[PDB]
């Protein structure tokens, strides 16, 4: 236990060789294979954890583990049926899923919400976060679009990467009619990326992941263009709409 | 200083000739001679030059093609990338850290103004220009003879 | 034997070039002779 | 069913036996050595720990009435000397010696000549000549006017009035012989050549490849009149723009290492260059400027009397009946290259060795023409 | 001993005297995270219904050259080396590839098309090699590909080809010199939702030697769709869902 | 198949010889000399256990030179003498004592590892005789490449500078990359595959290096062949490209076509390069000077096919009633490669059935599944 007091040095665990023995690439720059001791956890390392080692020895000692929305429906104006349809695919799932399970069925991924801006779409979806407790992305849809090719779909991954891990999450989308509109065909090779955009982002939901996301919020202004391809019942199935005048 | 047009109006020779006439020191580098590998080897040149031209006083300072360094912000957290542009970032400190009193004289060169950092243009650091035209035909005749 | 050491750093700078785009927009005239003009 | 019960494991019993064979030998490697000089092992050890230490060079940058250095990485120190001379022998600039403990002077050596430059340039002489050539009879011409006459025979030049030029470019379609007439030259020179390989003007760490290339001059006027061969220089003489991707950002500050090198406060005396390309639009205005390149020549296609020159050189080495007329195969050859043809002129020696036959003859000739150029009714 | 010494991997070094005392695994390849799975999907093949002809080519393919492969020596021709599945969206084809990997006992990856891709030059055409040589090691392994890298059927200008040379060495690993020498347990299925588009190369056989359509479905077959997916419902008694699909023909599955 | 006979000779002679060299080893090895005994036992006396690697960018003579490496700077170096002191230069690689720098030995290439990949160590089994489909296509290239490695009279007598570089081009599934596995089994030199995107990397000045080295290390290992497939990845055209990346695939195509003819010559290294299209791509590395021919490969004909599944069906034993000879009638739009499916669904399709030997109706049953596939290539119907 006297090693294991200070003054340590940090690292990057990396993988494992054996059961008692495994490898770091530290900050200091070069790679070292090292020993962990016994009278330590190991269900808790494979990542690219953090850790703690000794100096001289190279050898390795301890673990180390580690916006804010205020609004409410009340401070929302009124707008109360439309409320009520989103407390019921987003606020159920997150604390309440014995609801979903016992009738038979799975949860509605998420939803969008159209209509005229200017209109309480983004507040809302703040205030939800708010009773729910539940993380928060905001993000815009001019942003996934970039010049540099493989630039976008990088991030649109990445995002997810984190939306799991401070899972349970979600997210909003003030734009996405932008980057979403039919199209016949591309004579193109800048509009074809766009199609490599959102087939990534129609594949992650799609595709094997986790559950307590409902990620998915989209925003926009109107709901007449976009792909019935997206509209796949699993992918959205809660329209939404917002008076205009 | 700044001499500003195309390839053949007489830039690089001009200069091969005021610093004749004077009875003062002249100077010379080429921008890319600035340049080097090592992450400080740049930047230290230059304090050195306009530090050096403070003395021996009185100077004059010539850079050929200024197009290499001056060109405008290359955004990014790259080595080869940095390295390159905080020589511009001594080179202005530089000319807004001495006065009108000491009596340096600095010019310039290129073959190219849509393409160079407008910060270099700013009221004070380099301001008067000579838009260096192709010849008239009587100045044809000149040139010739 | 030896005692110096050798600090090996990172002085040099370093570089890695693809900047590989997309658009190239520069040029298209549908009007190479106005097309009869008028 | 009745053997192929065998077949089945005999066959990958075989591997089990090849490889068995690996667990046999062992491995064998060497490096170096000598045979009769093999008792070199007395006089190792004695030269090892003496006065013979290693030193970690530098250069010094001011000599204080002490002796400032700058190592390659940068740690600057100030130093002293041990019994080598302290005031006399060492000046500013040069190449020197540091010990590994604790940074004493002493041992001085000459200045840094890279080895790629040394790499560069060539000492043994290719064999062709301008009789060689396939007759592009008139640019030549003005290609030796540029390189050897202001160099044997001046004393024209000068006493007319005429400061000559000091630069060519060559451009024409491929196949036509632009690096032929190069290689040529050297053979001719009466003084050096540089083949400078354009791949080691690019590398990956900035403001490096510029080094290189002041320092390809340093060397030759250092050297009395030396001449120089680029090849594709569309490569590194590409034109300008600005993108802040702009990804050739870096090739744009090596190339201007050369442009101010050759029009600017005169380092040059007589050096000369040469360049090539297929791209003669794309290169930036900079380097077709006089001054820099005072002469420039279009290898355009050749004509049917020259076209003829082209056989006789690569027919010699062949058994050919005497009696084919080339003014039909010329005529047969619509405008096209060098090459093509020396392609013509072997492919009818092929089509010889497809039948075994021994000697040549006009048809193969023609048989080879369809093979290598590939009826219409709208002509006739 | 220095001669067992499969090159290029991946060893230890004993610090002031750089002496080998281990060895360790070619793996920590850094794309391996959707370059493979660890934990396996959740669903089979009665979780799927509807259609059961096209499995069994499936199965024909894949199943038959590693279950026991004896059988092609004595009929004498190729094993097959790929498929493709084709057909509209909603008819459950990315669905079938989870399911499979229930069912394997041989690994499995999985590549949605634009991970390929990254930004650089070569930076892609090096991922795809760094794939193959994951799977060999691991042999036998199954890849599954939802793919447009390979879209366009050859167009020619300037940035759409980043991805051509992205797509162009993969034809190369499917039938190379050694791809065709090598790739005799490895194995390839790739999916889409369009073939009009594609190349005519990778459409071959040499690479993919059969293809399937996923049609959707019939009344009748619907019908087995909804009982799966209501096993967990309560339903109550007095339901005919033999009328429920004839009512609205789900026109997807 | 009685082929034994032919099979049982050989591996008892792996047998004798591996009943030899273990002998050959065990005590009738007769070590006494010197260098076992007084050689080897000195070297590692002062060679340490580690030994660096590194270059040097100038020497002097009497044992006094100059040393770089990345991880170390420079050093002023003595020499051991007895490393063919005479041999050495710059650019070269080094084998430096530890504790002390002292140049000790020097190594022979240590010139990179993929280049070392890239070669050959087995050789694939298809030959000639897997393939009967053609004649021509087959020897207008091997008289370029298999001959002068046997039979290179016929060209110093007619007396001529043969061809060193071809190009394979056609429609696909044809036989292209078939057809170097075969010539790349009955060569006796030595022999290299690639892909042209293989040689482009993201560093800038990493590729054009790249290039210099295979076109070295066969020049010195000659004779050698190299083999570049779908090479249209790098080498397809060029336009100004007012970008960063496009330029450094074109300088790899320009350093490329360099090293095939230039200033410098080559030695004897002879390319193969194959493509799908070449009007869409391919500009001045298509001309002679480097490659001095061009071969056709499409879509077979009538009498081809006969021979095609002759061999891929030479096998099974489809002994009933098939008459091939009216099986595939016309051109019906379909390559070599469509073959291959054919007699494999058609194979086991009778495997389903739980029958071996095979009739008309699986092969019919197959042929209609293959042929579906094709698009309308008569969509037109226009020109009656
Ligand atoms: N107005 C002029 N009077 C006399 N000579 C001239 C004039 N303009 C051009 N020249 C001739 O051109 C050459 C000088 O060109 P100059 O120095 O302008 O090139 P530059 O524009 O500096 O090239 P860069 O801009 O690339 O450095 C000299 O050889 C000179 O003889
Ligand atoms: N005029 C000629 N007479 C004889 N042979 C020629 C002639 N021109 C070209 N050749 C042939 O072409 C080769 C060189 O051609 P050339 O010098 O045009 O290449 P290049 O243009 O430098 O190639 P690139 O354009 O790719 O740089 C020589 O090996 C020679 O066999
Ligand atoms: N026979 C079936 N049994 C169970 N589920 C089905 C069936 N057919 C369709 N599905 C449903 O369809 C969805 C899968 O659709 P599918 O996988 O065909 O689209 P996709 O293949 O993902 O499209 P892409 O691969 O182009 O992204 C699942 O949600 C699944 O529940
Ligand atoms: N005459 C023939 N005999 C036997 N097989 C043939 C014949 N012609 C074509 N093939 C078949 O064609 C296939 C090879 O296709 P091919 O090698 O032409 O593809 P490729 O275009 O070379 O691929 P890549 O472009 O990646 O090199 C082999 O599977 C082979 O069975
Ligand atoms: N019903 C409402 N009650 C309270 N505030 C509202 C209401 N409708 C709109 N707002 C105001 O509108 C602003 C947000 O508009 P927003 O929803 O962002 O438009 P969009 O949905 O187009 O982005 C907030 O400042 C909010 O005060």
């Amino acid at each position: 236990k006297r090693i294991q007091s200070v003054p340590l040095v940090i690292g990057q665990f990396l993988e494992p060789i054996d059961q008692n023995t495994g490898i770091v690439s530290s900050t200091t720059g070069m790679s070292y294979v090292v020993r962990i001791l016994s009278t330590l956890d190991r269900e808790l390392l494979k990542p690219s954890m953090s850790v703690a080692l000794h100096r001289h020895s190279n050898a390795l000692v301890d673990i180390l583990p580690p916006e804010k929305p205020d609004v409410t429906y009340a401070d929302v104006g009124g707008l109360d049926m439309q409320k009520q349809e989103i407390r019921e695919a987003v606020e159920l799932p997150l604390v309440q899923a014995d609801l979903y399970e016992q009738i038979g069925i799975d949860p509605p991924r998420g939803v969008l919400l159209y209509g005229p801006p200017g209109t309480g779409k983004t507040m809302l979806v703040k205030a939800v976060a708010n009773s729910t407790k539940a993380a928060f992305i905001r993000v815009n849809g001019s942003e996934f679009v970039h010049k540099y090719l493989g630039e976008g779909p990088r991030m649109v991954r990445d995002v997810f990467r984190l939306a799991r891990e401070n899972a349970p999450s979600i997210i909003f989308i003030d734009e996405v009619d932008s980057i979403a509109t039919k199209r016949f065909d591309a004579q193109t090779g800048s509009d074809r990326e766009v199609q490599r955009i959102l087939i990534e982002l129609l594949t992650q939901m799609d595709g094997f992941d986790q559950s307590t996301n409902v990620k998915v919020i989209m925003a926009t202004n109107r709901a007449d263009t976009l792909d019935p391809a997206l509209l796949r019942p699993g992918r959205l199935d809660r329209k939404i709409e917002f008076p205009s005048l | 200083a700044l001499m500003y047009g195309p390839p053949g109006t007489g830039k690089t020779l001009l200069a091969r000739a005021c610093a004749a006439q004077t009875n003062a020191t002249f100077l010379k580098l080429a921008a890319p001679q600035l340049v080097q590998m090592y992450i400080g080897e740049g930047a230290k040149l230059v304090r050195d030059a306009f530090a050096l031209a403070k003395e021996k006083a009185p100077t004059i300072i010539f850079i050929d093609e200024l197009d290499a360094i001056g060109t405008k912000r290359f955004d990014s957290e790259k080595s080869g990338d940095r390295e390159v542009q905080r020589t511009m970032l001594e080179l202005l400190n530089q000319l807004d850290g001495f006065s009108s009193d000491d009596r340096v004289k600095v010019l310039a060169a290129t073959n190219r103004v849509d393409v160079l950092d407008p910060a270099l243009l700013r009221s004070g650091r380099l301001d008067r220009k000579i838009e260096f035209p192709l010849p008239s035909e009587d100045s044809r005749a000149q040139i010739l003879q | 034997g030896g005692k110096h050491t050798f600090n090996n750093e990172n002085v040099s700078a370093r570089l890695g070039g693809a900047s590989i785009a997309v658009q190239a927009p520069a040029q298209p005239p549908p009007y190479s002779h106005h097309h009869h003009h008028h | 069913a009745p053997y192929a019960a065998k077949l089945k494991q005999t066959e990958n019993d075989l591997k089990d036996i090849e490889a068995r064979i690996k667990e046999k030998a062992g491995v064998k490697e060497s490096d170096t050595g000598l045979a009769p000089s093999h008792l070199w092992d007395i006089m190792g050890d004695r030269q090892r720990l003496g006065e013979e230490h290693p030193l970690q060079v530098a250069r010094c940058t001011k000599i204080i009435k002490k002796y400032v250095i700058n190592l390659k990485q940068i740690a600057k120190f100030v130093v002293g000397l041990g019994e080598r001379v302290s005031p006399t022998d060492i000046e500013e600039g040069m190449r020197v010696g540091v010990d590994r403990s604790k940074y004493n002077i002493e041992l001085p050596l000459p200045p840094r000549i890279d080895p790629s430059v040394t790499m560069m340039t060539v000492e043994e002489k290719p064999d062709v000549t301008y009789s060689d050539v396939g007759g592009c009879k008139d640019q030549i011409e003005k290609l030796r006017e540029v390189v050897e006459l202001p160099l044997l025979s001046p004393e024209r030049f000068a006493t007319l009035g005429i400061d000559p030029p000091k630069g060519i470019l060559l451009y024409g379609p491929p196949g036509t012989g632009k690096t032929l007439c190069a290689r040529a030259v050297a053979n001719r020179t009466d003084a050096t050549f540089i083949r400078v390989i354009g791949s080691e003007l690019v590398q990956k760490y900035v403001g490096e490849g510029a080094r290189m290339v002041r320092e390809l001059f340093e060397m030759a006027r250092t050297k009395k009149a030396c001449i120089i061969f680029f090849d594709e220089i569309d490569a590194v003489g590409g034109a300008r723009f600005d993108d802040g991707a702009g990804g050739d950002n870096e090739v744009q500050r090596t190339m201007l290492e050369l442009i101010t090198q050759l029009d600017g406060f005169d380092p040059r005396g007589n050096i000369k260059v040469m360049f090539a390309t297929n791209r003669p639009n794309t290169l930036d205005p900079a380097l077709l400027r006089p001054g820099r390149i005072d002469r420039k020549v279009e290898f355009s296609l050749p004509d049917l009397e020259g076209r003829a020159n082209i056989f006789r050189i690569h027919s010699k080495s062949m058994s050919v009946e005497r009696g084919i007329r080339w003014e039909l195969i010329s005529r047969l050859c619509p405008n096209s290259t060098g090459a093509e043809l020396r392609s013509v002129c072997t492919e009818a020696g092929m089509f010889a060795i497809r039948a075994r036959r021994k000697v040549a003859t006009e048809k193969d000739f023609l048989k080879a023409v369809d093979k290598v150029i590939s009826r219409y009714m709208q002509y006739n | 001993n220095v001669k067992d010494l499969k090159a290029s991997q991946r060893v230890c070094l004993r610090s002031d005297s750089y002496m080998l005392h281990k060895v360790l695994e070619n793996k920590a390849d850094p794309l391996v995270s959707l370059m493979m799975v660890e934990k396996v999907p959740d669903s089979t093949y009665d979780m799927v219904g509807g259609l059961t002809k096209q499995i069994k080519e499936i199965k024909e393919v894949i199943e038959l050259p590693v279950k026991h492969p004896e059988l092609f020596e004595s009929l004498g021709i190729a094993q097959p080396k790929g498929v493709i599945l084709y057909g509209p969206p909603g008819t459950g084809k990315t669905l079938l590839a989870r399911a499979v990997a229930h069912h394997t006992d041989c690994k499995f990856i999985r590549v949605s098309g634009a991970e390929l891709v990254q930004k650089y030059i070569g930076e892609g055409s090096r991922m795809v090699r760094e794939l193959f040589v994951m799977a060999r090691e691991h042999a036998p392994s199954i890849i599954f590909m939802d793919e447009i890298d390979s879209i366009g059927s050859t167009r020619v200008e300037g940035s759409g080809g980043g991805d051509s040379e992205v797509q162009r060495t993969m034809l190369e690993l499917l039938n190379q010199l050694d791809g065709f020498e090598t790739s005799k347990n490895i194995k390839i299925i790739m999916a889409t939702n369009r073939l009009d588009i594609l190349d005519p190369a990778l459409l071959r056989p040499g690479r993919i030697d059969r293809k399937i359509e996923f049609p959707p479905p019939s009344v009748a077959a619907r019908a087995e769709i909804l009982r799966i997916h209501s096993r967990k419902m309560n339903l109550t008694r007095g339901i005919n869902l033999r009328k429920v699909a004839e009512k609205m023909n789900g026109c997807s599955g | 198949r009685c082929k034994l006979k032919l099979l049982r000779m050989e591996r008892i002679k792996d047998h004798l010889l591996l009943e030899e060299e273990f002998v050959s080893n065990s005590e009738i090895l007769k070590p006494f000399e010197k260098k076992q005994e007084e050689e080897k036992k000195q070297l590692e006396e002062i060679r340490g256990n580690p030994l660096s690697i590194g270059t040097l960018e100038e020497i002097i003579d009497d044992d006094h030179a100059i040393v770089t490496s990345p991880t170390m700077p420079d050093y002023y170096v003595s020499i051991l003498s007895f490393v063919d002191k005479e041999l050495l230069e710059p650019g070269c690689s080094v084998l430096l004592h530890h504790k002390t720098m002292s140049i000790v030995g020097v190594l022979q290439d240590d010139a990179d590892p993929m280049v070392s990949v890239m070669k050959m160590d087995k050789s694939p089994t298809e030959s000639y005789s897997d393939i009967g489909g053609l004649e021509s296509q087959i020897q207008e290239i091997k008289e370029s490449v298999e001959l002068p490695l046997t039979h290179p009279e016929l060209y110093e007598e007619m007396g001529i500078k043969p061809p060193k570089g071809v190009i394979l081009y056609g429609a696909p599934g044809t036989g292209k990359t078939l057809l170097a596995k075969a010539v790349a089994n009955q060569t006796s030199a030595t022999f290299l595959r690639i892909v042209g995107s293989e040689l482009i990397q993201k560093y800038l000045g990493d590729g054009p290096r790249l290039c210099r080295q295979i076109f070295k290390v066969a020049g010195e290992n000659a004779p050698s062949i190299v083999f570049i497939d779908e090479i249209d990845a790098i080498g397809t055209k060029r336009y100004d490209s007012n970008s960063g990346g496009e330029r450094e695939i074109q300088r790899t195509m320009l350093e490329l076509l360099n090293q095939l003819d230039g200033f410098d010559d080559r030695g004897d290294v002879k390319v193969i390069m194959a493509t799908n299209k070449i009007e869409t791509l391919d500009p001045a590395l298509i001309r002679p000077g480097r490659i001095d021919r061009k071969i056709l490969f499409e879509n077979p004909d009538l009498s081809t096919k006969k021979k095609i599944l002759g061999i891929h069906t030479s096998k099974m034993n489809l002994s009933e009633d098939v008459n091939l000879e009216t099986l595939v009638t016309t051109k019906d739009d379909l390559s070599g490669a469509d073959i291959q499916a054919m007699c494999t669904e058609a194979g086991l399709l009778a495997l389903r059935e739980r029958r071996m030997q095979v009739t008309a109706e699986d092969f019919k049953q197959a042929k209609e599944r293959v042929m579906k596939n094709k698009v309308e290539e008569n969509l037109e119907g226009l020109y009656l």
